[PDB]
RNA sequence: AAGCUCGUAUCAGUUUUAUGAGGUAAAGCGAAUGAUUAGAGGUUCCGGGGUCGAAAUGACCUUGACCUAUUCUCAAACUUUAAAUAUGUAAGAAGUCCUUGUUACUUAAUUGAACGUGGACAUUUGAAUGAAGAGCUUUUAGUGGGCCAUUUUUGGUAAGC
RNA sequence: GAGAACAGAAAUCUCCAGUAGAACAAAAGGGUAAAAGCCCCCUUGAUUUUGAUUUUCAGUGUGAAUACAAACCAUGAAAGU
RNA sequence: GGUUGCGGCCAUAUCUACCAGAAAGCACCGUUUCCCGUCCGAUCAACUGUAGUUAAGCUGGUAAGAGCCUGACCGAGUAGUGUAGUGGGUGACCAUACGCGAAACUCAGGUGCUGCAAUCU
């Protein structure tokens, strides 16, 4: 960095280091401090938070509580866990949003009991709808959308990921208008229009144009498709019963795993330089000395 | 090394200086607008001079952003007016380089008495690839040092293809 | 119009500077603290001498300028303006007030009357630096200083080369090995400490260990 | 002035046995310039108890005397007589708070021969007569008695 | 005139501590009290809702209430020459759990394990705290360290 | 002053132990802000003079500022650090542990929260020292010019101010 | 700081550095960086009822403030505020 | 052990300059029909995971590195301070007695620890 730039000692010596986590720009604190802290009344009533994040191409859902040691998973559940259930391509969609959230909520209402009673909109035709409250019996599981640092835009698919843990039985409050199809213009929501995009109904469209007007690019990108034989229009069926499939059995199955930690660590470890000692510090120092000094 | 540490443009900023609002201003903007096909961006004064003969927050220029082949269309077109000689600084430190001209008609655009010659400053920033780190939400970055666009890199990008020439010292 | 100095020897008041929250307050009759060669070398006059206070109190900017051209004068004509360098060691910080005068004892913030430097017991007040050769000379400079200051001053030898914190002998070791370099009319000294690489730009006839 | 109303001093001449812990200590700190202090021998607690010894009961202040006033009012943590009570004191027993409580404060007379200083308030050290004097304390107290 | 406003005197006491201004950490709110625990009292000047008045610095009082953001504190203060009650609703921010008791809580536990130690095998405890005792006798050896005889030593004046 | 309700009981211008709060003294200034003495080495397409000049975004001196590493000196309304004295709370029966009742609060939830029932452990039951006991109620006098000494300390040259 | 016609010490365009050296009506102190500053979007909680509390204190009043209860609303995807 | 998502403490985590990084991951990266936002699909939105890459991010190692952290009879029982005297001294001030006791300095050692969950030669 130039010469005239670069830091002065007094400069680096009061600098108030943020958090680590927010030198990372990871975490936004301002909406954590407001995500986690509870009713003081409430005790330790923990204040759970659904969690979703996209990576470039994979969807992640966990369910999270805090404590001061660090937050607690309750269930976690991933879009790449989809082939699983019929769903092997195109992960990251607005429909995987959807499948992965319905995969979470079914996963962990299940094994909190609330399984068989909420069981949350099983028909799915993009009404707007929060799940209502047995009248005796248990409350649902309630849980708060923790977006993190995505922009709120009405179309984004953090919030298919939160039509699916609602629709599949969760508690998680919420208004109409950052889904798809609704109308500026119109205090309206267009349910016909978030059906589509349940059900990946853009997705599809778009590959039955493509298909017409310019084969070139309908193979580059769709090229699993044409691989095995999915030509659009079953699009819905794919996800139709992949979310039977979920419901049918969400438990989650873990990798199976071959080589052990003991052996993923064995290997990571021959990658992974080690720091020096005082001693062979001192003998760099003076072997430098012998030479950058001893004129040469 | 050398793989896609590339050296696109990062886009181009022509940017017209009507110290004055009103008819000149609006005929400022005109020219950038069929100049770019985009719709150009005014530019309210930061303070008042009254020697410059300007007040705070008056709308005192016009300039515009351009990006992709677009902004090679126009970068070439200029440069072509420049002859495709630039100066030693004309580079800045970080890796930019950008020129002026006066008198657009010079770069196809006809004359139209009623819209008038305006001169244009041209802007050209430089990137590779991998830049987005500084420029979005998470996980916001720097480039490290031996990714980042210096004068000599740049230069010798120009001198190369445009086969344009540098000049003075 | 100057009060006695008798009126201000002790200090009676939390210090009272030169402040945005004073402002009108009159210049100090001391401004150059740097007579002599000053921009001498360090190895050129190894003995310091200290003009020392033995007292608790003020003495103000009139009374150092005074003491200031006396050592000076004295200084420059016996041994000559090259053969010394003569250092203040005291700066007049501290503003004095007067109640300046209807009314009688009402209202009775005083306005700036002048300057003075406190001035604890061993504080130096004035340090010397010369050629071992010239001692006399200096001391008796000093000595006639005295008189310009209230309060008992004593002359004192000091163990140190020039106006460096290091005893002659170490200075010498520190010297006559690699360590020392000089800059303006002071020195920098070799550390062991830091980048070693642009440690030997500076101090070159280091990284022997000999002559 | 506290403390040496917790010490039971309140008034000159008159003194008491003190434990020595950390917590006693620095109580002896806080009024080194008030009172004079020491190591006192197995004689003077002796003569101490023999001559100016008196029990306090029902308050009531009780001259020693009988070893039956003692065994009344200190039996019950064993300590019987006289002797009891001076072995309690000078050996630091388990008991040495209810017996050495039981003993009303000393009553003094002045220092017979005087005090051999020519002031007593300083400390011992500087020519004085406050503070630890040690084993020294033994010569005044007896003076004293 | 004089001046005495609410935060008056206050410029170092709610002030942050060198590199440590910003947000809470996260922990201040994960916290939890309840009625009866004791709390010590300590503002944070970045959090001007909810704050002690600068009497309250540096106290430790007793919970009495919990309320959605808060607690209410009761402080006893003493004026003239009685102490009156006085009840504080103070923001979780301005307050932290004392450890003026774990020495006891932690005692009272350790106290009734001694006890049960005893009593079962056949008693012979003593479990109450004793001050500093004076030192009990030793002898110390003079080999390897024979004492080295020290002066006093002249004037001198390095300067 | 009148008492009144009780009494080994509860009490304390004190210590100890444990656990807080604080920004004064000192200190610091080759640490931030603000002051302040001196050189040394840098940097100008760019503050001014001057030599060469047709000029130069020319070259060379020149003096300024600025930069780098040093240097002497300071702060009631400066400060990273930071005392001593003084200061909040705790040292148990109104305690600790086990069992599991009440509600309209609260939980996804007989979850929690608060108040409880039943059960277990006595004076080394939880530091020191002291305690002509402790608590409590009514009513009413005089007073509401104060002054002095050690220490801290403001204004003032100072004062038996 | 380094860069771009007219353009200059000061106009507008760009990149780098930047712990706050700014800004937040106002005195000054405290506070504040994906904010408490700047730009935009929606708004009237600057509302309704009546208590408790902190400072000043007599533990009166007044000013100002705090944390709840019972309404009705604002905003936000939401926790919330 | 690596890595990711969510974290706690918030520099032993920061800063400057170099170099090394398997596997997975993350990333950069391709696209503009659709929701959505822009002067600009750079950011923001969506779509593909296909076409490309470890260059950068990221992680780690190097440095008589700047900073930060820790320790010590390093400085210093120094400065300051509570208590004492019909102590010294014209005074300014200063010794002593019984206690409490720093900061700078100097030198040495260090440079993130760790919780939940998923994944990986
Ligand atoms: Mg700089
Ligand atoms: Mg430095
Ligand atoms: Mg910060
Ligand atoms: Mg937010
Ligand atoms: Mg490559
Ligand atoms: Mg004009
Ligand atoms: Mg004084
Ligand atoms: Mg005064
Ligand atoms: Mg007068
Ligand atoms: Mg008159
Ligand atoms: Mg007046
Ligand atoms: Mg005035
Ligand atoms: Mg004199
Ligand atoms: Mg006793
Ligand atoms: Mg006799
Ligand atoms: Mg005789
Ligand atoms: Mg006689
Ligand atoms: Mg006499
Ligand atoms: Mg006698
Ligand atoms: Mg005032
Ligand atoms: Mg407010
Ligand atoms: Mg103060
Ligand atoms: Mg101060
Ligand atoms: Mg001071
Ligand atoms: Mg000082
Ligand atoms: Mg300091
Ligand atoms: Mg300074
Ligand atoms: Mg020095
Ligand atoms: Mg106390
Ligand atoms: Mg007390
Ligand atoms: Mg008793
Ligand atoms: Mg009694
Ligand atoms: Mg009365
Ligand atoms: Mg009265
Ligand atoms: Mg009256
Ligand atoms: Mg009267
Ligand atoms: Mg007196
Ligand atoms: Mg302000
Ligand atoms: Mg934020
Ligand atoms: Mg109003
Ligand atoms: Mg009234
Ligand atoms: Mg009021
Ligand atoms: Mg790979
Ligand atoms: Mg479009
Ligand atoms: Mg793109
Ligand atoms: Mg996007
Ligand atoms: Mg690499
Ligand atoms: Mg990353
Ligand atoms: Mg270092
Ligand atoms: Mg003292
Ligand atoms: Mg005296």
């Amino acid at each position: 960095a130039f010469q005239k730039d670069a830091k002065s000692s007094a400069y680096s010596s009061r600098f108030q280091t943020p958090f680590r986590r927010r030198r990372e720009g990871k975490t936004d604190y301002y909406q954590r401090k407001r995500l986690v802290t509870q009713h003081k009344a409430k005790y330790n009533t923990p204040k759970y938070r659904l969690v979703v994040r996209f990576t470039n191409k994979d969807i992640i859902c966990q369910i999270i509580s805090s404590t001061i040691t660090g937050d607690v998973v309750l269930a976690a559940a991933y879009s790449h866990e989809l082939p699983r259930y019929g769903i092997t391509h195109g992960l990251t969609n607005w429909a995987a949003a959807y499948a992965t959230g319905l995969l979470i909520a079914r996963r962990t209402l299940q094994k909190l009991g609330l399984d068989e009673t909420y069981k949350g909109v099983e028909e799915v035709e993009g009404e707007y709808e929060l799940t209502e409250a047995v009248e005796d019996g248990p409350r649902p599981f309630k849980v708060f959308l923790d977006i993190g640092l995505q922009r709120t835009t009405t179309g984004a698919r953090v919030f298919g990921a939160l039509k699916g843990a609602s629709d599949g039985g969760l508690y998680v409050p919420h208004s109409e208008n950052r889904f798809p199809g609704w109308d500026f213009e119109t205090e309206e929501i267009d349910p016909e229009l978030l059906r589509s995009y349940i059900f990946g109904g853009h997705v599809s469209q778009y590959m039955e144009e493509l298909a017409d007007d310019d084969e070139e690019r309908f193979s580059e990108l769709f090229k699993g498709y044409l691989a095995d034989d999915i030509d659009a229009d079953s699009l819905e069926d794919i996800y139709t019963s992949a979310h039977e499939a979920i419901r049918a059995d969400p438990a989650f199955k873990p990798t199976e795993k071959k080589f052990t930690k003991e052996q993923y660590a064995a290997e990571s470890k021959k990658y992974r330089q080690t720091k020096l000692s005082k001693e062979e510090r001192a003998a760099r120092v003076a072997a430098k000395i012998a030479a950058l000094a001893g004129q040469q | 090394q050398n793989p896609m540490r590339d050296l696109k443009i990062e886009k181009l900023v022509l940017n017209i200086s009507v110290g004055e609002s009103g008819d000149r201003l609006t005929r400022a903007s005109k020219v950038l607008e069929q100049l770019s096909g985009q719709t150009p961006v005014q530019s309210k004064a930061r303070y008042t001079v009254r020697t410059f003969g300007i007040r705070r927050n008056e709308k005192i220029a016009v300039h515009v952003t351009v990006r992709g082949p677009k902004a090679e269309e126009i970068l070439e077109r200029g440069l072509k007016v420049k002859e495709y000689q630039l100066r030693d600084r004309n580079f800045s430190a970080t890796g930019n380089f950008g020129f002026g001209i006066d008198e657009h008609i010079d770069l196809g655009i006809k004359y139209d008495p009623s819209i008038g010659i305006f001169g244009m400053d041209f802007y050209v920033v430089m990137n590779r690839p991998g830049a987005r780190v500084t420029r979005r939400k998470r996980c916001k970055g720097t480039v490290g040092n031996s990714h980042k666009t210096t004068k000599e890199d740049t230069v010798s990008w120009f001198k190369q293809k445009y086969d344009a020439d540098v000049l003075d010292k | 119009a100057r009060r006695p100095a008798r009126c201000y020897r002790y200090q009676k008041n939390k210090p009272y500077p030169k402040s945005r929250y004073n402002r009108a307050v009159p210049d100090s009759k001391i401004r150059i603290y740097d007579l002599g060669k000053k921009k001498a070398t360090v190895d050129e006059f190894p003995l310091c001498v200290h003009l020392v206070s033995n007292e608790l109190e003020q003495l103000s900017s009139e009374a150092l300028e005074a003491a200031r051209i006396c050592a000076n004068k004295y200084m420059t004509t016996v041994s000559g303006r090259d053969a010394f360098h003569l250092r203040v060691r005291v700066h007049p910080f501290h503003v004095l007030r007067i109640n300046k005068m209807q009314q009688g004892m009402r209202g009775a913030w005083g306005k700036p009357h002048g300057l003075a430097a406190r001035v604890d017991i061993g504080q130096i007040i004035f340090s010397v630096r010369t050629k071992d050769s010239n001692k006399d000379v200096v001391v008796e400079g000093l000595r006639r200083a005295r008189y310009k200051f209230p309060g008992q001053q004593k002359i004192i030898l000091s163990k140190k080369w020039g106006f460096t914190n290091l005893d002659r002998p170490e200075y010498l070791k520190k010297r006559e090995a690699g360590e020392v370099k000089d800059d303006g009319a002071f020195v920098k000294f070799l550390s062991k400490k830091g980048s070693l690489e642009n440690n030997i730009r500076e101090f070159p006839e280091y990284f022997a260990a000999q002559a | 002035r506290k403390v040496l109303q917790l010490l039971r001093l309140t008034r000159i001449n008159s003194g008491t046995f003190v434990k020595v812990t950390k917590a006693t200590l620095e109580l002896l700190k806080l009024i080194e310039p008030y009172v004079a202090y020491g190591y006192p021998s197995y004689s003077t607690i002796r003569q101490l108890v023999y001559k100016r010894g008196f029990g306090k009961i029902n308050k009531q202040r009780v001259p020693l005397s009988d070893n039956a006033i003692i065994e009344a009012n200190l039996g019950k943590y064993g300590i019987l007589s006289i002797d009891d009570l001076i072995h309690e004191i000078i050996t630091v027993g388990p008991h040495f708070k209810q017996a050495n409580n039981f003993l009303w404060p000393f009553k003094l007379s002045n220092p017979s021969g005087g005090w051999g200083v020519p002031r007593k308030f300083k400390h011992f050290i500087q020519g004085g007569s406050f503070g630890n004097r040690e084993e020294f304390i033994n010569k005044l107290v007896k003076s004293m008695n | 005139g004089k001046s005495h406003g609410y935060r008056s005197r206050t410029r170092y006491m709610f002030q942050r501590d060198f590199r440590k201004h910003g947000a809470v950490h996260l922990s201040t709110y994960l916290k939890v009290y309840k009625v009866g625990d004791i709390v010590d009292i300590k503002a944070n000047g970045s959090i001007q809702k909810g704050m002690p008045h600068k009497f309250y610095q540096g106290k430790t009082g007793v919970v009495y209430n919990v309320t959605k953001s808060s607690v209410g504190v009761i402080i006893n203060k003493m004026v003239g020459n009685r102490y009156l009650e006085k009840r504080l609703n103070l923001r979780v921010e301005h307050i932290k759990h004392s450890k003026c008791r774990q020495e006891f809580l932690e005692r009272v536990k350790a106290n009734a394990a001694k006890r049960a130690e005893a009593k079962a095998q056949g008693v012979a405890v003593q479990l109450k705290r004793q001050p500093a005792q004076p030192r009990e006798s030793r002898i110390v050896s003079t080999e390897g360290n024979v004492p080295q005889t020290l002066a006093p030593v002249p004037y001198e004046t390095f300067i």
